[PDB]
């Protein structure tokens, strides 16, 4: 239960991360 | 009349035959390994 | 302990992964890594990891 | 070193079961689960393998290459 | 030659990495090749390590 703690703001950032490195996956 | 060694941790020719100090050509190793013969052995299937 | 400041610092060597922060392979693998066990020797590709 | 040609008593023929017993190990079943499935029954067959140690594998890393 | 550049896997690194009994070439002696046919003179299992 992290959302218990309001910061729902972190998830958006480590998503912005995901889709990066996911771009940089993607040229494999 | 030629003769080739190989090199240690390079396997570089080093194409000695003079009584020179031996060194490789290239790396600071000093030490070599002959070649194997071309002659051809048997061997036993026991 | 500073909770908020401490929030501030974890963003920098960790991540949240299904609700649990992960260590950060970027830090957990200084720039000078290498495969170092005793198989296939490898560059620092922590392409795999992530 | 590498695996053996044959098991050493009974004599069936083994040196092509390391590879694909170590494949179905990459297949997470269970080392005995393994060897039902490879057909090794007799029991000095089993030990041939699950009491082998691979080490070519770490030799020929210090294998001098040009 | 062209192998990744990731270079993981001995397999793709090199080439003729594993020797295979399969490799075995027959070399029949003049009428030997005329008794008998292709195959039936080989290695009987072909997976040998
Ligand atoms: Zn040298
Ligand atoms: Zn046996």
């Amino acid at each position: 239960g992290e959302f218990i703690k309001k910061h729902p703001d972190v998830v958006q950032r480590q998503h912005m991360l995901w889709t990066g490195i996911q771009a940089k996956l993607e040229k494999v | 009349q030629p003769m080739i060694y190989i090199c240690g941790e390079c396997h570089t020719e080093n194409e000695i035959k003079s009584r020179d100090p031996i060194r490789c050509r290239e790396c600071g190793y000093r030490i070599m390994y002959k070649k194997r013969t071309k002659r051809l052995v048997v061997f036993d299937a026991r | 302990i500073d909770s908020v400041a401490v929030l501030r610092g974890i963003q920098k060597v960790a991540m949240l992964v299904q609700g649990n922060w992960v260590v950060k392979s970027d830090i957990l693998y200084p720039k000078d890594s290498s495969s170092p066990h005793s198989g296939v020797p490898a560059e620092v590709l922590c392409r795999g990891r992530d | 070193m590498i695996i053996p040609v044959r098991c050493f008593t009974c004599g069936k023929i083994v040196g092509n079961k390391w590879e694909a017993y170590l494949g179905l190990l990459q297949a997470e079943y269970t080392e005995g689960d393994a060897l039902d499935a490879l057909g090794l029954k007799r029991y000095c067959c089993r030990r041939m393998l699950l009491a082998h140690v691979d080490l070519i594998e770490k030799l020929l890393n210090y294998a001098p290459l040009e | 030659p062209h192998a990744a550049k990731d270079s993981s896997d001995p397999n793709e690194l090199y080439v003729n990495h594993k020797v295979y009994t399969r490799h075995m070439t027959w070399i029949p002696l003049g009428n030997q090749a005329d008794l008998f046919p292709e195959g039936t003179i080989r290695p009987v299992h072909d997976d040998i390590l």
